[PDB]
């Protein structure tokens, strides 16, 4: 990996965003209206879905 | 004869200029009778370089 | 006092606990050795010599190297009847394709994809899990019988009249799709395919039936097998190269010997009747008290 | 190189993603492909044997040293 | 712990029969998960011999030598290469506590007595207690032997590990 | 002994040769 | 009251004119005691010069060459205001060390862990800290992966210094074996390693710092490969006579960052020379396999988390501009992946962050390599790296670094909920 | 506006001008001898074991000398 | 007297370390 980490950018594609970065741009008051596209994906305060 | 296993590996692996010879180095002449009993890795010139480096750099100690 | 056997085993106690490997070196698993075991009272001989060491690992090398080069069977195939029709080949899956298109690229794109799929064969792939139901129990009846159905005339108005009422358009398809953009190559896929009415290719669709969407993807290849073995290798657009895969250069107690598939047993919990739906597993779990 | 159809003329489309498949790929982005995928890509051991040869010969240099105290 | 005497008496009263020797086994975490170890079907093993095949054939010459051929009607062979196939495994006992313990600590909490050469003390999530066969053909036995473990679970799916005998018996049998 | 020690080694180092 | 010690924290790590000299003096050390005795008045001259020649202070950027310098430079070789700092750093690290766990209820081991262990993570032996030196003394519940195993046997390590050891250095770049320094580092070090790398560096960095290393092989070869390091006693005619007897790379770097008026540049060079042979090797990195423990082992238990961490490596905060093409940067974490030290230092990097603008923000957006992507078995997640993007510059932002790494365990809701928090 | 083709039983894909069929045979042809990837697994064991009997003489060879 | 063995304990770690 410590040579191949030069050779991942050789590509010029990008990698999909993750939901566990999607679930951290939303303020504390709009995150529980229909406009949040994960929320089945929140299921538990221990876990994540 | 070992002179020449002495002048293939100081003049083609580790590069040294005719000033500095195994004569005027003790370590140097030390570490010819290690490096003469290992055979590969010729084409690693840098790694024989740091070795000497790292002796050269701990004989001159105080300890 | 006729003291037991039992009583001595544990009294006796265990000598020394020795760990031990697997010869790939993935598992380790420690062997107990008891000293009140019959091992000990049977004065055993012990010895190898090391040509029979090299007979165990060439056996060993022959037992891991059956999937691998029947995975190389399949890329000479490929080669041989690409070859052999000269490179010209049709088009044998549904996609809606355009006319200004470069296509020499896609031809490298899938040198290049052929290249690391290769790079990328595994025990787990395409042809393997393909050919598990072909080694199966009851598979040299089903063959025979669909072979017959498939072979019976034409049927007289007697057998329409009075007979009973005669009678699968879609098949269980196995994929193995590779992708370039990422240098991604995804082995275990199953796909549902059957032909599309209003031409004659075909629809690969998944369980669900979501309408597998890769073949418009410019960069992906896909290697479809079908159960009774045909081949199929798609470059995008839908252009595809057909063959057999041949196993005959192949032993045959090696094949049953390396993924045979399995038959099972009777255990609690499972019906002594024969293929009803079964109550859940027996599932020992330590989250409950074991009762 | 270019491929052959068989119907003479072309057909448009109105299809949606969850009908019907179609090539349809911009040519810059192929080109982009094709620079990605282009560019993402012993005697050695006669070597250690060799080199073992050399050793069994230090060793029984050391047999020929051991046995004549 | 219970299955290892019951395995060893029972391999002791079948050993006219097949020469088995017991191998009392504990399997941990690093071998399989704990979803796999807490629907655990059954254990398989099967002494393949040294230089060759199996224990479960003829030990010289079958009819599973020739080739598959590439047909359709008896892809391999039949049904009877199906019952060779079955023939050669047998079925080991088996024995699975789905709870972390201490291999020693458990022993001594049970009636033996471990007397191990220096504190070994070796910690598991869950351990399955397993014991295999492993044959010697006359009295004597080669090192050149293999055993494969095979895992079933219930859904059909299986796993192999396979090892030597050699390494098996390097020091225990070098310990008589 | 000593030439225990040389015979033993000779005949590893020839079962060596039986990996490679 | 530790405002001004942050404040100089601050200032010299976002400074971009760090001494680069200084980078590669901690890949010569890894923290071993005796490498630092050897550059006691070297880094001396280098603490005190530097300092007063530019007001940000030196070797913030290595967790070793902090906690080495308070403790064996204070014998009153540095004037004391950057004791004083220095002390101030370490003892920030043992105040929030000490906040982290519940000191008033952690009595007592608890199968075979102890009781502070499963309340705040930072006081778990699983967790790493990032950028590690040696190898913790627990190595029980967790597997260290080189290549495609576990090296859990103990036997594909060794390491001895001074010895001509050549062929762990014509092995250096390999990654089947590695060589560690024979000490284990104990668990009080362990947490205040992973405070330092997980706490106060990037809240006071703004996840701007990066991780790079120095293919030092070919580096110290056509460094020291001069004949006056080669021929050396047991001049001076004019200072480019140095210059030309120590090389011009030497002379870029070491020309006012450890010239004193009493000793010349040349005795500088040989002071610095005088530790080549605690070498090490190339820097290669190192996933850490850990399943939870058995207070958190009741909920998923074939989970196996992953923790991606760096071996030999150097975190650094600028670009080095000198040491340009003997660097590789390794973006691992959503820490210490900045883009712009990357672009800096990388060359297809620079290529993929023009052409794609939008990666080159610093919360934890920029894609990590796909062995380094897995977000969903790591233990620091998104929300980290999203909050120590906006983060002020206030040790209550380093201590809310701290305090946000309490476990869920059914022990660690005991624990904190028994004294009322 | 898009414009198509429909798929064919009938429509052929040509060989691509035989300047790239014939790096498609070269690349045939320097793989059928090589790296099979089938004693890639007995060059580990062969390896790993080869380390473990030389680790043995290391400490048969440091043991018996006493 | 028996550093003549610790020699050869020595090399192969050495052509451990080179072979593999």
């Amino acid at each position: 990996a410590a040579r191949r980490i030069p050779h991942f950018y050789r590509v010029r594609r990008e990698v999909p965003r993750t939901v566990n970065e999607m679930k951290q741009d939303f303020v504390v008051t709009d995150f529980y209206k229909v406009g949040n596209i994960t929320l089945y994906t929140e299921l538990h305060p221990f876990f994540d879905f | 004869k070992r002179d020449e296993k002495h002048r293939h590996v100081v003049n083609v692996v580790l590069e040294l200029p005719t000033e500095i010879s195994e004569a005027t180095h003790p370590v140097l002449a030390t570490m010819l009778s290690k490096y003469t009993r290992m055979s590969s890795l010729f084409n690693d010139k840098c790694a024989f370089k740091l070795d000497l480096l790292r002796m050269v750099a701990v004989s001159r100690t105080r300890r | 006092d006729e003291v037991a056997r039992t009583d001595e085993w544990k009294g006796a106690g265990v000598s020394r606990l020795r760990e031990v490997w697997d010869v790939q070196h993935r598992v380790r698993l420690r062997v107990l050795w008891y000293v009140n075991s019959f091992w000990r009272s049977r004065e055993l001989s012990y010895d190898d010599h090391e040509v029979e060491l090299y007979r165990a690992l060439d056996a060993y090398r022959a037992r891991i190297a059956v999937e691998y080069v029947l995975i190389r069977a399949v890329r000479d195939e490929i080669y041989a009847v690409l070859r052999r029709d000269g490179g010209a080949l049709p088009q044998r899956f549904a996609c809606h394709v355009s006319r200004n298109m470069s296509w020499r690229v896609v031809w490298e794109l899938c040198r290049h994809a052929l290249a690391l799929w290769m790079d990328w064969a595994d025990v787990r792939s395409c042809i393997i899990k393909a050919l598990t139901p072909r080694l199966s129990r009851g598979a040299a009846a089903a063959a025979q019988r669909a072979r017959r159905q498939r072979e019976r005339s034409a049927p007289k108005p007697q057998e329409l009249l009075f007979g009973p009422r005669n009678e699968p358009a879609e098949q269980t398809w196995y994929a193995d799709v590779v992708r370039c953009v990422r240098a991604q190559v995804d082995l275990g896929v199953e796909v549902r395919a059957a032909r599309c009415p209003r031409t004659g290719l075909w629809i690969v669709r998944d369980r669900r039936g979501r309408l597998r969407r890769w073949l418009s993807q410019p960069e992906v290849c896909v290697l479809y097998v079908t159960p009774d073995l045909d081949f199929y290798w798609v470059l995008p657009g839908g252009f595809a190269v057909s063959s057999r895969v041949t196993l005959h250069g192949l032993a045959q107690r090696a094949l049953r010997d390396r993924f045979q598939n399995f038959e099972a047993v009777l255990a609690r919990g499972m019906h002594v009747e024969a293929g009803r739906q079964e109550p859940e597993t027996p599932r020992v779990s330590g989250r409950r008290l074991p009762f | 190189s270019l491929l052959h159809t068989f119907w003479r003329l072309p057909v448009a489309v109105f299809f949606e993603p969850h009908e019907e498949n179609v090539l349809r790929c911009p040519e810059r982005v192929l080109r982009r492909l094709l620079e990605d995928a282009a560019v993402t890509m012993d005697r050695v051991r006669k070597r250690y044997l060799r080199q073992e040869l050399r050793d069994l010969g230090h060793r029984v240099q050391t047999y020929c040293e051991d046995l004549e105290g | 712990m219970e299955t290892h005497l019951y395995s060893d008496l029972a391999f002791e009263a079948r050993f006219a029969d097949d020469e088995q020797l017991p191998l009392h086994l504990v399997l941990d975490q690093e071998v399989l998960s704990n979803e796999e170890a807490e629907t655990l079907r059954y254990v398989y093993y099967r002494n393949v011999d040294s230089a060759g095949r199996s224990t479960g054939r003829a030990p010289g010459g079958d009819e599973d030598d020739a080739p598959a051929s590439d047909d359709a009607e008896d892809a391999v062979g039949g049904d009877r290469a199906f019952d060779r196939e079955r023939r050669t495994w047998q079925r080991a006992c088996f024995r699975v506590l789905p709870r972390p313990l201490e291999l020693l600590d458990y022993l001594r909490q049970s009636g033996l007595t471990v007397t191990l050469e220096k504190e070994q003390r070796v910690r598991m999530f869950y351990a399955v207690f397993t014991t295999l066969g492993l044959r010697c053909p006359d009295n004597r036995l080669s090192g050149a032997q293999t055993l494969h473990l095979r895992l079933v679970w219930p859904d059909g799916s299986y796993r192999d590990w396979e090892f030597l005998a050699r390494d098996l018996l390097r020091e225990e049998m070098e310990a008589n | 002994l000593r030439q225990l020690a040389q015979s033993v080694q000779d005949t590893i180092q020839h079962m060596r040769f039986l990996y490679l | 009251d530790y405002e001004e010690t942050l404040r100089l924290f601050k200032t010299t790590v976002t400074s971009p004119n760090y001494p680069e000299l200084c980078y590669l003096v901690d890949v010569l050390v890894h923290g071993n005691v005796d490498a630092f005795l050897l550059i006691r008045t070297f880094v001396a001259r280098c603490i005190v010069n530097m300092f007063h020649t530019r007001q940000l202070l030196v070797f913030a950027h290595s967790y070793a060459l902090v906690t080495l310098i308070a403790e064996h430079l204070a014998d009153g070789a540095l004037p004391p205001q950057l004791l004083f700092h220095y002390r101030n750093l370490v003892a920030v690290l043992r105040l929030v060390t000490r906040i982290s766990a519940l000191p008033g209820l952690n009595n007592g081991q608890l199968a075979e862990e102890p009781l502070s262990a499963y309340v705040n993570a930072l006081h778990d032996h699983r967790l790493w800290p990032p950028f590690v030196t040696h190898l913790p003394r627990n190595m029980e519940g967790v597997q260290v992966v080189a290549d495609r195993q576990p090296l859990n046997p103990a036997n594909i390590e060794a390491r001895h210094h001074g010895v001509s050891d050549v062929p762990r250095l014509g092995a250096m770049d390999a990654d089947e074996p590695l060589f560690v320094d024979d000490y284990r580092a104990t668990d009080d070090e362990w947490t205040l390693q992973k405070v330092f790398y997980l706490c106060l560096m990037p809240a006071m960095t703004n996840n701007r710092a990066c991780g790079l290393g120095l293919n030092l092989k070919t580096l110290l070869v056509d460094l020291f490969y001069r004949p006056a390091f080669l021929l050396m006693p047991a001049p001076e005619d004019s200072i480019a006579a140095q210059r030309q007897a120590v090389g011009e790379m030497l002379t870029e770097l070491v020309e006012d960052v450890a010239t004193d008026a009493h000793t010349p540049l040349l005795q500088a060079c040989r002071e610095l020379f005088l530790a080549v042979q605690f070498v090490g090797e190339h820097v290669k990195v190192l996933e850490v396999r850990a399943p939870l423990d058995h207070a958190q082992r009741q909920g998923l238990p074939d989970f196996i988390s992953r923790q991606h961490v760096l071996y030999n490596g150097c975190c650094v905060v600028t670009a080095p501009k000198t040491l340009i093409e003997y660097s590789l940067p390794v973006p691992f974490h959503r820490f210490y992946s900045n883009p712009t030290i990357c672009a800096a230092l990388s060359d297809d990097i620079k290529r993929y962050v023009t052409e794609f603008p939008h990666y080159h923000r610093h919360d934890g957006g920029f894609p990590l390599p796909t062995a380094f992507a897995h977000e969903y078995h790591n233990w620091l997640r998104s929300p980290f790296s999203r909050y120590s993007a906006t983060c002020p510059n206030v040790l209550h932002s380093v201590m809310t670094l701290a305090a946000m790494l309490y476990k869920i365990s059914p022990v660690s809701l005991v624990l904190q909920t028994k004294a009322h928090i």
